[PDB]
């Protein structure tokens, strides 16, 4: 047992007609203070995976570690490691998905949530859920912390259920997920302007953008904002 | 401090029939007053004509059900591919579960199929392996909602036969899987209504001698 | 739950009602609260479900073994023994089991009251559970070693009654068993609600529920 | 890999008997003798050091007879190393006895204990067993004055008088002779020096060459005395019984 | 369980020790014998937390009954009392101690006299003319205090047991169900049936 | 000296070998499977007439619904059968079902190769474990020290084991009733054996599903040899 | 830990350790028993090599194992106690555990086992002993005798010995015994349990060890004089 | 000779003969052939009877639904490898939710085989193993000697007589391996091909035993009445 010490907030996600697409911001919390502002929390495995992760980054570096080594061992003795016998997120997330649900069995976490955002060897899209309690889920759209309070509604305006898939491109996808993002830094007062967002296509591959900002913010309302009630100037 | 156990909501039902046996259950997985998700399978086919659920807390029911999947290959593996009856299942279940007697799966599980005479069949557990087999039983967020209604319109409870006037019950008189369907339905609408953590979608597992059927029916979704 | 059991001059009878609860809620109207560990030997169960089953199931497996080595019956005396002994391992452990082992050796009838404490008893008469107050009081007051099987078995019936109708966390139904040196004899499963009004008409007893 | 190099001195000869409990008492054959005689008013403990200096210091010197505790003595003869490490064994528990039931520990008992020690150096490990043979001198108040030995067989039993060590046909027959039921301590004492007199491979018995001592009720009222003697005092009883 | 009683007299040791077993608010049995016979002349009565007191009794008896048959020979009261400390001195250190008190009453027959020790769940041991456990004492010990004398006979040690037991059943809020009362003497030990 | 779990230059394991050598020196145990049940027979053998008969126990039961009978150093076999009986029971207490004869001789054999340097040799005893199940009716087997077991219509162990083996290959067909083959086994016994057959150096048992699992009186055994003796001279 | 695989196959399929242990059982003192109707007496022989030997204090040849079985032997007399040592112990943990004394077949079975085992397990070697486990099971008068050996196995008998020159004294117990009338009475019994030893003990003296246990745990130890009685009647008989 | 006491002894030509020995017990064995398609792979094995009263021992062991193997050799220790690979195969499911690649799991047993030919007081493995299985990479055959050496084939026999059934499909590897999409004609082949391994004995409906895995097709083993068909 223990606590979150340097955290990392909100991991957004989506599925859309090709892929999915993943998002996260740059920034790892210390409490209230917002102490590190170039942190990447979405993490490539191989060139169809993405795992976002939110909560402590110690644990974060931990797992990132993790993955880091099974794409090595996958390697070993593997003439298909780039091909055939490559790393499925299925295989990935199941992996992830072992090592939770191990670490609250013995009453010791890894004090995180995750997503794995991926496309399998099928062109299938493949999208699920893993937290600190082992617990899993899948859905067209996925998110933690925040996100699955403020970010969720909005991507769920756009695919409501299964059939909505098809119907939803990329250019759309995108547009909705950086939407939320916005709404998450107005809203979410351990977020930042700063994030990185990944798309896995089944034929473009892996896109991974850095360094976005969120833009076209609304403030000029706050002008005419006075008082709490009674006061006019 | 580290809370190991969690809430996931959904409800699950089972009822058994002459030569057939259902179980259903929600397809909404939550946390709070958060929904995960709308369609999150809850009730598997685990081989051997055999249907389980383990509804409660969703990491200790998915382990659960991957142990005793498990748990029925090794069976064949074994015992030269014999069948894994209904009643030796249930067995298997119960010690399963009491494996973890101090620190307990967080589920209600149920099981579904057919007893060695083709009978239909149902088996209820309590979260640390208590069972017995049973003719109607609802499981988890709804289900004390869900088992009286069952009482009634399963098993006839308090009804009577009109002119007699409390002196002669009504027959027991067996269901059709058409007429289980719709108490069926109605349970998980009625349930839908009136408890928060149910909604979305329903989907029913019937398992006959000629294999494992699959229905599924919409829900609302506020 | 409410169980009972007690010797008398042809053998023991046992008694038990089949409600279960979670709470407030009742989550189970007939569940069996004896178990039948050999052609000669019972088990009562009352307190944590899972451990009564789990437990006293473990215990015919031993008493099994104990047939096959020693190719005998196990004694009743032994086989309360052995079950008192493997609650003295999981001593503290928090497990919640109050048993009646009923059955017909070479000293004759014989009943042993064991519980979770390790705690081994024998007796003529024990009643077990949240209405064994109510069992007492009818059991104690109609209890003879004299008995005929025809009134001993209606006295463990009425006795269940008593408790079921008083105590919340008692009733449903009502198991009976009779114990002889050829073995146990089931006397069926009585529903309380008919039998309560019926109880209530030919004995004229329960004055104060109007019916 | 190993096995080549095991002697293993845990196994049946075709006869039926133990190697190493043999070849062990063979070597306890060419020890320093030691005899003890029990008597109704005590018993006596006396043995031989082997081919000793003039340069070794005596009275400082302990090589045969060892305290066990107040009521209990042994004489050794074989490995004295050997010996040494059974004899803090049954020191220890001795006092576990004690600390246990706040009695002193019967006779039989202790020597059970050790001769179950012994016994298992014979049946498991692998490792040679103690080559060492003990004669118990004790007293309790159930069976009073007892003489025990034993060997590394790890079987013992009980005496009225006996030997160990070298010449022991020789000395068994002498103390067989002139033994008597009704005997007393001081015979007992002059027995025990004339059997070792006549034994021996040395030229004469003299003090330097002698390690003795008495377990006596001879101590003032109800109670028991271990005496273990001092180079003058065995020299003072080798003149008295007229031995030098 | 509840009260247990002791006392020497001349020629015997006489324990006296409560009929009653209570689970939750029900007395489940009123003729329970709380004690055990360790040797032929070496009685012990006990009282404390519920199956570790019977647990308990049974693992020293199966000990001295061991011991008997090795040594072809009964241990004294001393040295089975000591044997009984020092358990419950090891076992007060251990993860979940032995919650029992016990009485020993037996009959030395190399010194030719009886033998009563107390010793409670910490291995706390006593010898006394006159013993009890937990608040029976309290009760019964200004009554023994005054009549007891060490050259008493068997039926004086009865007879100032009865006023004992009558006081306890006068002042304890307890119904503890009458008490079994055995006596340990030169012949052996026996049980007073009309008490 | 030389490893325990060393192979031959013929691929065998010597031990594994050596203690088949010794099963041969064991008393015969004939074992003969019909459709109305399986028959399990011994050579008690008692090396004097002081030692009461009854208490020779080369004949024993698994379960209600399975049997065993044993053959060579037959203290080897209180262990296995010590362990059949709990796998047994365990199984019903996992499964609430009678366990299959072929997996209760898995079981068993399990057993068989864990010796090295576990326990410090194989085995000196062969097993002719019979039983009954749902799924594959009658059956019999012969467990080796090995870890390899056979199922056999009829098999003979022990000192006249070739012998009686040979007799067997004639005499056995797949319509034999349960009288015809108790009536076998006594047969054959009386054959190999060097003392003359009784009620008392002899034992019979069988397994049925009715009945289970049952060893036969010796005033039973006696009849149906009785019964032998009269149809031998009818001819 | 000593692992070593000391009792083996040989080629001809023999454990010769096992063997080897049963040499060092013949190497034993004799030790009897016989079962009469009503009881079961347990004859032992004493080696006259050893004289100025304390008699009161010397281990018995016969050991109480409860306070209704007993337990002779023929073999290594420190690997004995091993054994008898077990047996008591388990003889206590029995009725600990299930309420009742051992039966005479349970213990034999156990110490059976226990000899087994040494047969089969790395780093030990057989116990060099035999046994001959004697008494009455609780609430039982029919007498029980059996008989144990280093490889493990054990059965019941009428009548049996062990140790040195113990075909000669079988081969009189074959011929003396009879199974349609045993000993009836105490006296009979005794009397030919003597008589068997007679044949092979040497002198009747203090040679003779002699143990009487009837029903309900009556065990006696009969003395020199006692014994020299029987060794007296018997002698004057054989006189014609 | 001297070098011959224990696995833990190189003779002085550099031999490991316990391991020798242990291959020796594979050519005693009974023979079994292995052979494979694009599609399809299958395994064929002449079972072995005690006598006419006796039952023909089993010689093919299911490991997963796409995976199993063949022996030859101590049946014993292939009860414990093939109970290694149903471990190994399962482990593989329940952890990362993927099939064993059956080049990982030839892998997996030569480093199991291995460890018993490099340490004191154990030995090797007395069995040799034909893996048929279906994969991400098509159908794949593997042979296993308990020297630690694993090998992929097109097709290949172990047992006594197997150079025959080895050299006949030496021959027929160009046709076998185009039975793509047949499975009858593929184990046709396999069953023409363990005949070159006969001599007095034939091939009868309780004797031959077949198992097959492919595309759509879990791996499933063909005994009594099943076999009648071929042959
Ligand atoms: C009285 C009815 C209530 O005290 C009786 O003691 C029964 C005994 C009983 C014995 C065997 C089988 C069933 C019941 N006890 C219970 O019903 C207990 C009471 C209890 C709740 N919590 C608790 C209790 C006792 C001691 C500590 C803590 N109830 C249970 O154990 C609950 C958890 N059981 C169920 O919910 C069961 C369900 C649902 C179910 C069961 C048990 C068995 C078979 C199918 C379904
Ligand atoms: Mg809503
Ligand atoms: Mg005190």
């Amino acid at each position: 047992t223990q606590q979150p010490i340097v955290t990392g907030t909100s991991v957004i996600s989506m599925k859309y007609d090709n892929g999915v697409i993943i998002a996260a911001d740059n920034l790892g919390s210390y409490g209230s203070l917002l102490r590190f502002n170039g942190v990447e929390r979405l993490i490539p495995v191989g060139d169809n995976t993405v795992v976002g992760i939110s909560g402590d980054i110690s644990d974060m570096q931990h797992i990132e570690r993790l993955l880091k080594d099974l794409v090595t061992e996958n390697a070993y003795d593997n003439p298909l490691a780039d091909a055939e016998e490559a790393l499925e997120p299925s295989y990935i997330f199941e992996y992830l998905a072992t090592v939770m649900y191990q670490r609250r069995s013995k009453m010791n976490p890894l004090w995180n949530a995750i997503i794995v955002a991926g496309v399998q060897s099928n062109g299938d899209q493949f999208l699920r859920y893993v937290n600190l309690l082992g617990v899993t889920y899948s859905s067209p759209t996925l998110a933690t912390g925040f996100g699955a309070h403020m970010a969720n509604p909005l991507l769920r305006k756009v695919v409501d259920r299964e059939s909505d898939i098809p119907k939803t491109t990329v250019q759309v996808a995108e547009e909705a997920i950086v939407n939320a993002m916005r709404v998450l830094y107005y809203r979410d007062a351990r977020s930042s302007r700063n994030f990185s967002l990944a798309i896995i296509d089944k034929n473009t591959g892996l896109t991974f953008k850095k360094n976005l900002q969120v833009e076209n913010m609304k403030w000029d309302f706050a002008k005419d904002i006075k008082g709490y009630g009674t006061q006019k100037i | 401090q580290f809370n190991p156990y969690g809430d996931n909501g959904g409800t699950i039902l089972g009822i058994a029939g002459e030569d057939f046996a259902v179980l259903a259950g929600d397809t909404r997985n939550i946390t709070d007053y958060s929904i995960n998700s709308r369609y999150e399978p809850k009730v598997f086919d685990c081989g051997d004509n055999i249907v389980m659920s383990a509804n409660g807390f969703a990491a200790d029911g998915d382990a659960l059900v991957k142990r005793f999947k498990n748990s029925v290959k090794w069976y064949h593996f074994d015992h030269n591919d014999k069948k894994l009856s209904i009643n030796s299942a249930a067995r298997n279940i119960q010690h399963l579960l009491y494996s973890r007697r101090f620190f307990p799966y967080y589920v209600y599980n149920i099981i579904a199929g057919l007893d060695e005479d083709g009978k239909g069949a149902v088996y209820s557990f309590d979260p640390v392996g208590s069972y017995q087999r049973e003719q109607c039983r609802a499981g988890g967020a709804a289900a004390s909602l869900i088992m009286p209604f069952l009482d009634n319109q399963v098993n006839f409870k308090n009804q009577y036969e009109p002119g007699t006037n409390g002196k002669v019950k009504k027959p027991l008189k067996y269901l059709s899987v058409e007429e289980v369907i719709k108490l069926v339905r109605d349970s998980f609408t009625s349930a839908t209504e009136r408890h928060i953590q149910v909604g979305d979608g329903l989907e029913i597992l019937i398992v006959t001698k000629d294999g494992v059927r699959k229905e599924f029916y919409e829900l609302k979704r506020d | 739950t409410t169980t009972l059991a007690f010797k008398f001059q042809h053998g023991v009878i046992a008694a038990v009602d089949s409600r279960a609860s979670a709470g407030s809620y009742i989550s189970a109207l007939r569940v069996n609260k004896v178990i039948e560990i050999n052609p000669y030997l019972l088990g009562t169960m009352s307190g944590c479900a899972a451990d009564c089953q789990y437990w006293e199931r473990l215990l015919a497996k031993e008493c099994r073994l104990y047939y096959l080595r020693n190719g005998e019956r196990i004694s009743v005396s032994a086989a309360s023994k052995l079950l008192s002994n493997m609650m003295c391992q999981y001593r503290g452990m928090g497990l919640s089991m109050g048993s009646m082992i009923c059955g017909w050796d070479k000293k004759g009838p014989g009943l042993y009251y064991v519980d979770e404490h390790g705690t081994r008893l024998s007796g003529n008469m024990f009643s077990t559970g949240s209405g064994n107050t109510y069992a007492y009081g009818v059991l104690d007051s109609n209890y003879k070693w004299d008995l005929s099987v025809e009134d001993a078995l209606y006295l463990g019936k009425r006795s269940i009654l008593a408790a079921a109708h008083r105590d919340a966390y008692s009733g449903g139904s009502v198991n009976l068993y009779h114990v002889t040196e050829d073995g146990w004899i089931y006397h069926g499963n009585h529903d309380v609600g008919e039998l309560f009004w019926k109880v209530k008409e030919e004995e004229g007893s329960f004055n104060n529920v109007i019916g | 890999g190993s096995r080549r190099y095991d002697s293993r001195t845990t196994i049946f000869s075709p006869e039926g008997r133990l190697y190493q409990v043999e070849y062990a008492l063979e070597s306890i054959s060419h020890a320093g003798t030691a005899i003890g005689i029990m008597a109704s008013d005590g018993i006596v403990l006396a043995a031989e050091r082997k081919v000793t200096s003039t340069l070794l210091e005596q009275d400082t010197s302990t090589e045969k007879l060892y305290k066990l505790n107040d009521k209990i003595a042994v004489a050794v003869a074989g490995l004295t190393a050997d010996a040494e490490i059974l004899i803090n064994t049954a020191r220890i528990h001795a006092q576990n006895y004690l600390k246990t039931y706040n009695e002193d520990i019967p006779v039989e008992i202790l020597v059970r204990r050790l001769s179950d020690i012994k016994q298992g150096y014979t049946q498991h490990g692998g490792l040679r067993p103690f080559g060492v043979s003990f004669i118990y001198a004790g007293y309790d108040d159930r069976y009073g004055y007892q003489l025990y030995t034993s060997n590394p067989s790890g079987n013992y039993t009980g005496w009225k008088a006996i030997s160990v060590g070298a010449n022991t046909s020789a000395a068994q027959t002498l103390l067989q002779m002139d033994y008597k039921d009704d005997m007393k301590v001081d015979d007992a004492i002059e027995l025990a020096l004339k059997t070792l007199s006549k034994t021996t491979d040395s030229s004469a018995l003299t003090y330097d060459r002698l390690e003795f001592a008495t377990i006596r009720k001879g101590a003032n009222d109800g109670e028991v005395y271990q005496k273990i003697f001092k180079p003058q005092e065995i020299k003072d009883i080798l003149v008295k019984t007229g031995i030098t | 369980m509840d009260i247990i009683l002791g006392i020497r007299v001349q020629d015997s040791v006489i324990l006296a020790s409560s009929k009653a077993v209570t689970r939750g608010i029900s007395v489940l049995k009123d003729s329970d014998d709380k004690t055990r016979q360790l040797s032929p002349h070496t009685l012990m009565s006990f009282a404390g937390e519920a199956g570790d007191t019977v647990q308990f009794a049974e693992y020293i008896q199966a000990n001295i009954q061991l011991y008997s048959i090795r040594e072809d020979y009964e241990l004294s009261p001393q040295a089975v009392s000591s044997f009984v400390r020092q358990e419950l001195a090891k076992s007060i250190r251990s993860r979940r101690p032995y919650q029992v008190n016990v009485l020993i009453g037996g009959y030395d027959k190399k010194k030719n006299k009886p033998e009563l020790y107390q010793i409670d769940y910490l291995g706390t041991k006593v010898e006394l003319p006159y013993g009890a456990h937990g608040y029976s004492g309290f009760y019964t010990f200004s009554l023994l205090d005054h009549h007891y004398r060490p050259d008493m006979t068997t039926e004086e040690g009865l007879d100032l047991l009865k006023l004992c037991v009558q006081e306890l059943e006068k002042r304890m809020p307890m119904d503890f169900k009458g008490v079994i009362v055995k006596i340990v003497d030169k012949d052996g030990i026996r049980q007073v049936d009309d008490f | 000296d030389r490893g325990v779990s060393t192979f031959s230059p013929e691929g065998r394991l010597f031990q594994v070998e050596y203690s088949l050598e010794a099963i041969k020196l064991g008393s015969t145990a004939i074992g003969i499977a019909t459709k109305e049940g399986v028959v399990l027979g011994v050579e008690k053998r008692a090396t004097s007439p002081l030692l009461e008969s009854d208490s020779i126990e080369k004949i024993v039961e698994i379960d209600r619904h399975i049997g065993c009978a044993m053959s060579g150093l037959t203290a080897d076999a209180r262990s296995m059968i010590e362990h059949a009986r709990t796998a047994a029971v365990t199984h019903n207490l996992y499964y609430d079902e009678d366990i299959n004869v072929e997996s209760l001789t898995q079981s068993v054999c399990d057993l068989a190769l864990r010796f090295g340097e576990l326990m410090s040799r194989p085995f000196g005893v062969a097993l002719l474990i019979a039983g009954h199940d749902a799924d594959d009716g009658y059956q019999l087997f012969h467990a080796e020290p090995s870890g390899t077991f056979y199922r056999y219509n009829a098999k003979a162990i022990g000192s006249g084991s070739e012998g009686a083996q040979a007799e067997l290959l004639n005499e056995w067909h797949s319509s034999l009733t349960l009288k015809e083959a108790e009536l076998l086994v006594l047969k054959i016994l009386k054959q190999v054996m060097e003392e003359k057959l009784d009620e008392n150096n002899a034992q019979l048992s069988c397994i049925t599903k009715q009945d289970g699992f049952k060893i036969y009186d010796n005033e039973k055994t006696a009849e149906l040899i009785k019964e032998l003796k009269e149809k031998e001279a009818a001819e | 830990g000593y692992d070593r695989a000391l009792s083996i196959f040989s080629p001809d399929g023999h454990i010769f350790q096992v063997e080897y242990a049963l040499e060092a059982v013949k190497r034993g003192t004799c030790a009897v028993g016989v079962k009469g109707k009503n009881c079961v007496v347990l004859g032992c022989e004493r080696r006259s090599t050893l004289k100025l030997q304390d008699t009161r204090i010397t281990p018995s040849k016969v050991s109480k194992i409860d306070s209704h079985v007993v337990l002779s032997f023929s073999g290594l007399n420190a690997d004995s106690r091993i054994l008898i040592e077990k047996a008591r112990v388990e003889a206590q943990s029995h009725r600990l555990t299930l309420e009742d004394p051992v039966t005479v077949e349970y213990l034999t079975r156990y110490v059976a086992g226990v000899q087994q085992r040494y047969t089969q397990s790395g780093g030990v070697r057989p116990f060099g002993v035999s046994t001959l486990i004697a008494g009455f099971d609780p609430r039982d008068d029919e007498p029980k005798l059996y008989q144990t050996e280093p490889s493990g196995i054990y059965s019941s008998w009428s009548a049996q010995t062990i140790g040195r020159n113990s075909k000669t004294v079988r081969e009189f117990l074959e011929k003396n015994y009879d199974r349609k009338e045993p000993p009836a009475t105490v006296e009979e019994c005794v009397k030919l349990t003597v008589r068997s030893l007679l044949e092979v003990v040497q002198t009747g003296a203090k040679n003779i060890e002699i143990t009487v246990v009837k029903p309900d745990s009556d065990i006696v130890a009969l003395s020199s004089e006692e014994i020299n009685q029987y060794v007296t009647q018997i002698e004057q008989e054989k006189q014609e | 000779n001297n070098y011959d006491g224990d696995t833990v002894t190189f003779s002085p030509t550099g031999r490991l003969f316990q391991v020798e020995y242990a291959l020796e017990a594979i050519k005693q064995g009974s023979v079994t052939v292995g052979l494979r398609s694009n599609t399809h792979a299958v395994l064929v094995a002449l079972k072995r009877n005690a006598d006419e009263l006796s039952s023909y021992q089993k010689k093919i062991i299911k490991c997963d639904e796409h995976m199993g193997l063949s022996l030859a050799g101590l049946a014993p220790d292939a009860r414990v490898l093939s109970n290694y690979l149903r471990q190994q195969c399962n482990y593989s499911s329940l952890v990362f939710n993927r099939k064993l690649a059956v080049e990982r799991a030839g892998h997996l047993l030569c480093d199991k085989a291995q460890k018993n030919t490099q340490s004191y007081g154990g030995r090797p493995y007395g069995v040799g193993l034909l893996i048929i299985g279906y994969d991400k990479s098509g159908a794949h055959l593997l042979e296993f000697q308990p020297s630690g050496n694993v090998t992929e084939l097109y097709g290949t026999a172990i047992g006594a007589r197997s150079q025959g059934a080895k050299t006949y499909l030496e021959r027929t590897l160009d046709t076998f391996i185009k039975i793509d999409g047949n499975p009858d004609e593929l184990i046709k082949a396999g069953v023409e091909a363990i005949s070159q391994s006969l001599r007095d004995e034939s091939l009868t409906v309780d004797n031959l035993s077949i198992a097959i895995v492919g595309k759509d097709t879990p791996f499933t083993i063909y005994d009594g009445e099943a076999v009648a068909k071929y042959i």
